[PDB]
């Protein structure tokens, strides 16, 4: 059923780089492994998930507008994903300007 | 099938007790009857002495 | 001839050449090029470097695991990453489609069997087919 | 099945009292009883002396 | 013992030529890359305008083909390679057409690449190949094609 | 009277030798951990490549087995034990196999553990276990098994 439904996808889990600063506890700004976000990424699985509701809310806001929405997604038996993992679909394109 | 917010029902000619195409068969069935009744009328029986 | 390639041929081999443990260099497809190794100690498994250039104490290789396809290995082309040479500076590459005249002034396509040169830095091609050298000049690069 | 608001649903022609190819089987009885009797009167009924 | 060659439906790139069949009336067939393959045809008579079927066959006294008025675009035709329809057809999709460069199996164990230059049919129905610098002409099985 | 002994499927450890009979093309079995027991092949022909079966038993002239392409992975290989297709069978599922490490009453009334160096069987089927410093043979019955 899940892979009947679901959309092939990449699963690359998620853990904290080495390069954060030991006495901030905040990330360097460039390096291999993360630019600039605090979190690193392993290698990617492939991986067949299903999504719904998909939302590309906008927020228009004096720092200027914001893309940010819910997608709820159901995975497969076994797997136990992770707090801020990723996830990439290249088959699906989104437009912007 | 329902997938989010979109669904689809289809419901087929086909069933336990008779095929999808069974009512073409059955109408074709009914013609070639009448048909071929007719037709032997052309032809006639047979008969051989004995 | 030039010594900036020597490509391993049996799969046995980069296995072997696995066991003990040294470095592996991997080409890809319109894509960044791989290192492969064996990780050490008590548990072994496949372990993979996007980065290709020597280590020194300005640069470290960074490693982890992946599930290797063999797949790759037999198809793909293998070195040993030590004696890798980044580039002979020719303008074809080899196994690159190309376009040539034969001896009766017939035009046909080939790929490239051999990169040559002189001691003076002449460079002399040999095509699949045709047993003599060719200049720089007589060949063609055609377009994909 | 029914998960997170997915719904797949299937109904076939196998039931309690019918097999799920029997709807071509009893088409291809009714098939073979036409090309069976049409074919007796070629060869025709065998008979013996007593 | 064989069948003579047989013509590859040549694609049409000049947009003048293209046009210039048109108004002369004679079918066009264009490949849509999302949509499929149409017919595309102008009207008859002094009300003049471009017409499309989905008939997609040659006409026949039992098959005649329906036309629809269309406003075909110009970038259409450009983008999309067109043919007359009265070369397009089934009766040979070759795995390997004219002019397209091929690996083959030398007798010296040697593999190498050549453009098809001629290509023809026998009774039954295979694509003999002929391969510059090669009189031999070669069979399905042995050819390979070569992509990107 | 009874049948002469019976070899246990051995498992392969060293890699090298996995990829030796691999490329001689020898059927490969493998028992993953999460997904049951599987068919390992290197492709014939020249478009070579790994395939894998799940049709589970030895070839037969009325059960052909079908070959799906599969990226088999190297650590799958290490991790998991791999067993030659033509020695590991229905045969002797044993359940005290060689080198094992069992436990068995001598006939002073004290318990001994002993590693069993034969095993073989006899009419009925039975399997006969020889251990080391004795020269009966025990039974299934008698014996006993250790585990951690
Ligand atoms: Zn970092
Ligand atoms: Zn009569
Ligand atoms: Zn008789």
């Amino acid at each position: 059923f899940i892979n009947d439904r679901g959309i092939k996808v990449l699963w690359e889990e998620a853990y904290f780089c080495p390069c954060l600063n030991p006495d901030t506890g905040h990330p360097r700004v460039d390096c291999p492994r993360c630019h600039g976000k605090g979190i690193a990424y392993l290698p990617p699985k492939e991986t067949i998930m299903a999504i719904q509701s998909q939302e590309k809310g906008t927020n228009q806001l004096d720092i200027g507008i914001l893309d940010t929405g819910t997608a709820i997604g159901t995975t497969q038996l076994e797997k136990r994903i992770s707090y801020r993992d990723r996830f990439t679909v290249p088959e699906v394109l989104m437009p912007q300007q | 099938l329902e997938v989010d917010g979109i669904t689809e029902t289809i419901g087929t000619t086909q069933s336990a007790m008779y095929g999808g195409a069974s009512a073409q068969i059955l109408q074709i069935n009914e013609d070639i009857k009448e048909l071929l009744d007719g037709l032997r009328a052309y032809f006639g029986y047979n008969m051989i002495g004995l | 001839p030039i010594q900036d390639a020597k490509p391993i041929d049996d799969i046995v081999d980069i296995m072997t050449y696995l066991k003990n443990g040294k470095v592996l260099r991997v080409k890809q497809d319109n894509q960044g090029d791989i290192l492969v190794r064996m990780s050490p100690g008590k548990h072994k498994f496949t372990e993979v470097s996007r980065d290709l250039d020597k280590e020194s104490f300005y640069y470290k290789r960074h490693w982890v695991l992946y599930n290797v396809s063999v797949n790759s290995l037999i198809t793909f082309d293998v070195y040993l990453d030590e004696e890798y040479s980044e580039t002979t500076k020719v303008k074809y590459p080899k196994d690159t489609i190309v376009e040539y005249t034969r001896e009766d002034q017939e035009k046909d396509v080939a790929m490239i069997k051999e990169i040559l040169t002189d001691n003076n830095g002449n460079y002399f091609y040999a095509l699949i087919g045709e047993t003599m050298l060719f200049d720089e000049n007589k060949l063609n690069k055609v377009k994909d």
